[PDB]
């Protein structure tokens, strides 16, 4: 039947006819599928112009641009995804006296507030709102390109009239007062909102100013430097873990004279009192194990005699200029009893981990230690935050040690030594770096006992109603311990829509354009002013993911205290069973929705359509969170840090070559050479790395080769060539400053698509495993849905 | 040419077009959509060299100012030219007051806020397609 | 009533308000920022 | 007839006295909720 066809078509096309089919018969397309793609070709051809060289051009780095179109993958409705992104790209864009001053400073201030009432306090239309709106938010997006703290101040000052506007106006004209069930739900989302704004207002305050005081230059006589005394209690860790921090502090640049390196051991084991006594470190075993790390620190402090105490965890590495960076302060400040510095994590936390963003996102701990701690300066209430800090030995003593009684011991003695009249102080430079949580479980278990212990300090020392405390003292650790009880609000948040689509329930009795003209400049102004005050500390929307992964599990026990290595890929079910359920009811009220948006009254209309929107915002927030709850596969023994230094390479026969160092670990280093200069897979080799102008020189083995990028494994070390190696990789005190400045600033809309992306991925994550075999079938069709939206965007 | 890569949009026209449609919608203009459409497709004529394109546009630009300026209701050049004297020669109050009377603040704020969005709306969704289908409704209107 | 005449009195002025407005916040933005300064200048000290 | 009392005063003032009778409510329905669950567990 041939013969017909080359007839009736002319061969050319007739042979590119059965070519297309011949090849997509091989990759199984379907022959119609082929027969529409050539209709669909030919009929184009005829009613579009496909010979202009200007769309050839296009089509010629198309692919580079838009890989997301195959041309041979046909798929229905092709022509109207292929006119749809032809419409968004054609849419989008391609001095004086005393009194006269205080006269002054009172009606300035009494006009501002009398202002701000009044524009607090205007009754509007929905046109006169939405002009307010865009005016004040223009004003926010001006201040926003401007840099230093008085446009901070002009944002905080800002959103905080726009949050009390929103508060009055849903404790007037928002409650409805006709119905017994859409009363006490209505005042519960009231009550969970005006926490939400408490905190906004107290963290606002607690941020207002951050100090970013200075290390204060040492005398230059070193008898004057005073003598320091380091601590490193060790229950349970691994030896290959405080291996580092010993070595790091071993090679502190601080008088040997007058720094002494203790190890508490907890556990009694004889592998730390060889490596003590090897190092020629102190060691001490208590016979009792009572109070924990606060009494192991106790009875150390029973034999320690120096006049400044150094707490470091396990885990964490001092660099050299730790104690210089450090112990100026003390000596200019006698009242001083208490030195904080950051905590950083060079190990992947749980989020960075699993959700694949490590240097791009910056750390969730990295938000309190870069701006909180700073803002608690200046009011004098930078509590002790367990490692990384000095506290002077003579004040310690008076209040009877670290406290013992709650979970927080760091905490609690930092209030004690504040309640007797004693200051702190904060470094900003991050000069250790520690090992973060491993495991989801481990943060979850972490977060809780931090927040049993703060809540504990509420109810038993109460911050709020003491002794002497100076007030922004008292607020600021408030603040700190309400942080903690953000989970009942967080889940009212999350099950809120849920009663009106479920049980027809008006929590708020406005039309829904009044509630979009009223919470959204909220949340919006709140945003901004965060993205400047938090720029290079914390992406935008990320708080609620943390929030809603932590809320289930700190609820109950902040509740209760009020009142009293991945050898393989899987998914933690115990730990994402809330978030599924949370999904579960959720969906089933999407489905509801959709049920009501048509079987409904019509003029519940809008107000349906704000609560899909809402439950969709949940269902991202709880996509995320199981996103999290999916551990990456984990087979290096130690973790391993990015950093670029020049180094070099000698060999057996004499040879040196140049690289540059890559990566390092506590047993390896990733060296990359330009042209693969002469290595080989098991070939010792000394690596050549410098510090300044001193070059050390250390044993390795090639693990791996390929091609420019050679992998190194360390040889067995002294303990002189261990303390150079950690001086030269990890105690190096420039690391973490850079890393930290490294980390990209924040930018809403890119945050938004990173959470939208990362829910998708948490779905389609779910869409392989089940813990209950239902919810596989329901898993696969929302991926299903999704991923062919997103494919028609 | 073989791309005839000239077609870079109204750019800046787009916001005098979005003035023009909203002082149609207010009701304060006698629109011509022949006009419009025939000064619109002027803008858009592909060119192939720059200096012929900066050249459009300044010429353009006073053709655009005489053809808004015809569109309103405000009276023709002929009265000007009549009353520019009695103008001059009247007294100072008088012409506080009209020029008092002739600004209204609420058209100010409405063009100030078009133009942010229409600031907005170029760096993120451009105009030019808005623009052109929205003259073609109106003469496609007019005309049946 | 004499907040309701003050509320009918810009019933429907939103630049006005946003004028005020924007004057309030600068004006408590400078007191705050001249107070800030100075309990930074004697926290430090 | 203190239902009938109670609703007289409900009606009477539907702000304070709503939020004084929800409150109590709830507080009741805790209470009674432990003494049902002790009762049980004994
Ligand atoms: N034999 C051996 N080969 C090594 C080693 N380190 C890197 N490679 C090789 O180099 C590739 C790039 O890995 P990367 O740059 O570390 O970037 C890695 C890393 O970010 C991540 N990754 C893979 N496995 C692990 C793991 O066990 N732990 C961690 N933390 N990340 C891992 O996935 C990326 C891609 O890794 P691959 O697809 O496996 O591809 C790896 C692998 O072929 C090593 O210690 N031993
Ligand atoms: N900084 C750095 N160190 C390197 C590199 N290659 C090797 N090492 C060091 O050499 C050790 C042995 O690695 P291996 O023999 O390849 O044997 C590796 C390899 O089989 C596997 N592995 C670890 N990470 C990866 C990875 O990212 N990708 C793959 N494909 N395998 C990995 O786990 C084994 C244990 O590795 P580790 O526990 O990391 O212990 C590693 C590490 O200390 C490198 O490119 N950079």
């Amino acid at each position: 039947m041939s013969i017909l066809t080359r007839w009736l078509l002319i061969p050319p096309v007739n042979a590119r006819l059965i070519g297309r089919y011949r090849d997509y018969r091989r990759h199984g397309a379907s022959a119609f599928s082929a027969t529409l793609g050539c209709f669909w070709m030919i009929l184009a051809w005829i009613f579009i112009p496909l010979e202009h060289p200007r769309w050839q051009r296009i089509r010629a780095e198309h692919k580079n641009l838009y890989p997301h179109i195959n041309a041979s993958r046909p798929r229905p409705l092709d022509p109207v995804r292929y006119l749809i992104q032809t419409c968004w790209l054609l849419i989008g864009a391609s001095h004086l006296s005393a009194g006269a001053r205080r006269l002054i400073l009172g009606i300035i201030v009494t006009f501002s507030l009398i202002l701000a009432l009044i524009c607090v306090t205007q009754p509007f239309n929905p046109l006169a709102q939405f002009i307010f709106l865009m005016l004040l938010w223009g004003v926010a997006l001006i201040v926003r390109r401007m840099p230093g703290r008085f446009s901070a101040l002009m944002l905080i000052v800002l959103s905080l009239t726009v949050s009390c506007r929103y508060i009055w106006w849903r404790y007037t004209s928002t409650l409805n007062w006709d119905d017994p069930v859409s009363l006490v739900c209505g005042l519960i989302l009231l009550f969970a909102e005006t926490y939400a704004w408490i905190v906004l207002v107290l963290g606002y305050f607690q941020v207002v100013w951050p100090l970013n005081r200075q290390p204060v230059p040492l005398p230059k006589d070193m008898s004057l430097w005073p003598s320091v005394d380091i601590f490193v209690p060790t229950y349970n860790e691994d030896l290959n873990v405080v291996k580092n921090t010993i070595y790091a502090s071993l090679g502190i640049d601080w008088p040997k004279d007058k720094l002494n390196i203790w190890i508490l051991d907890d556990g009694g084991r004889e592998e730390f009192r060889q490596f003590a006594q090897n190092v020629g470190v102190k060691y001490i075993a208590r016979t009792t194990h009572e109070h924990a790390k606060a009494g192991n620190i106790n009875n150390a402090l029973k034999y320690a005699k120096g006049e400044f105490v150094s707490i470091f965890d396990c885990d964490h590495v001092p660099t050299r200029s730790f104690l210089q960076m450090t112990m100026g302060w003390f000596l200019k400040e006698k009242q001083l009893a208490m030195m904080q510095t950051p905590h950083h994590f060079f190990s992947p936390d749980p989020f960075e981990r699993n959700l694949g963003r490590f240097r791009k996102t910056p750390n969730e701990g990295t938000l309190f230690y870069g701006l909180v701690q700073d803002g608690n300066d200046m009011w004098d209430a930078t509590f002790f935050c367990g490692s990384c800090a000095v506290i002077r030995r003579k004040p310690l003593d008076e209040i009877g040690g670290i406290a013992v009684e709650t979970v927080t011991e760091d905490a609690h003695t930092s209030l004690r030594l504040h309640r007797r009249g004693y200051t702190s102080a904060y470094m900003r430079i991050p000069q250790a770096a520690g090992l973060a949580t491993e495991s989801l479980s481990a943060h979850i278990g972490q977060r809780i006992r931090w927040a049993r212990g703060m809540v504990q300090i509420f109810r038993l020392d109460n911050p709020l109603t003491g002794k002497g405390l100076k007030f922004a003292q008292r607020l600021c650790y408030v603040n700190a311990m309400f942080h903690f009880l953000s989970g009942i609000p967080r889940l009212i948040f999350l099950t809120a829509p849920l009663a009106f689509l479920l049980l027809h329930a008006y929590i708020i009795y406005a039309p829904a354009l009044m509630i979009a003209l009223f919470v959204l400049p909220h949340m919006i102004h709140a945003s901004l002013t965060n993205s400047k005050i938090q720029g290079k500390y914390r992406h935008s929307f990320w708080s609620e993911i943390y929030e809603t992964v932590l809320a289930w599990y700190i609820a109950p026990p902040t509740l209760v205290a009020l009142i009293n290595l991945v050898e393989e890929e899987y998914v933690d079910w115990v730990i994402s069973r809330p978030y599924i359920f949370l999904v579960l009811l959720n969906l089933v009220g999407v489905a509801v929705g959709i049920w009501r948006y048509f079987y409904g009254p019509p003029t519940e209309m809008l107000t349906v359509v704000v609560s899909m929107v809402w439950v969709f915002y949940n269902l991202i927030v709880l996509g995320g969170a199981v996103a999290v709850s999916v551990e990456s596969k984990q087979v290096r023994r130690s973790h391993r840090v990015e950093m670029t230094m020049p180094a070099a390479i000698a060999r057996e026969d004499g040879h040196l070559f140049s690289c540059t160092v890559q990566d390092f670990s506590d047993g390896g280093l990733g060296i990359k050479i330009n042209g693969q200069a002469q290595i080989l897979e098991g070939q010792k080799v000394n690596l050549l790395l410098k510090r300044g102008q001193q070059e050390y020189v250390f044993p390795t083995q090639v693990a791996r080769v390929m091609g420019n990028e050679v992998g190194l494994k360390l040889m067995p070390l002294t303990t002189q060539q261990h303390i150079d190696f950690v001086q030269c990789t990890f105690a190096r005190a420039d690391t973490w400053a850079l890393w930290q400045d490294s980390y990209p600033e924040d930018k809403p809309l890119e945050s938004l698509l990173d959470i939208l992306k990362l829910g998708f991925r948490g779905y389609r994550h779910l869409a392989e495993f089940a813990p209950s075999s239902v919810k596989g079938i329901f898993r696969v069709l929302t991926s299903l849905v999704s991923w062919v939206v997103s494919f028609i965007p | 040419s073989s791309l005839w890569q000239y077609w870079r949009g109204l750019s800046g026209w787009n916001f005098y077009f979005l003035v023009k449609f909203g002082l149609l919608w207010a009701g304060y203009l006698n629109f011509h959509p022949l006009l419009n459409l025939v000064f619109a497709a002027f803008l858009l004529m592909p060119l192939p060299r720059y200096s012929l394109h900066r050249l459009r546009h300044w010429i353009a630009l006073p053709i655009g100012f005489a053809l808004f300026w015809h569109d309103t209701w405000l009276p023709g050049p002929e009265s000007i030219m009549s009353q520019g004297s009695q103008v001059a020669g009247f007294s100072t109050d008088y012409l506080i007051d009209l020029v008092t009377r002739f600004i209204n603040w609420q058209m100010i704020g409405a063009i100030f806020v078009l133009l942010v969005a229409w600031l907005f709306l170029s760096q993120w969704i451009r105009i030019t397609v808005f623009v052109v289908a929205i003259l073609l409704w109106l003469n496609v209107l007019t005309l049946a | 009533p004499w907040f309701e005449r003050l509320w009918y009195a810009l019933a429907n002025h939103p630049i006005l308000l946003a004028v005020l407005a924007a004057i309030s916040v600068i004006l408590l933005a400078w007191v705050l920022w001249r107070l800030l300064r100075i309990i930074s200048r004697r926290r430090l000290n």
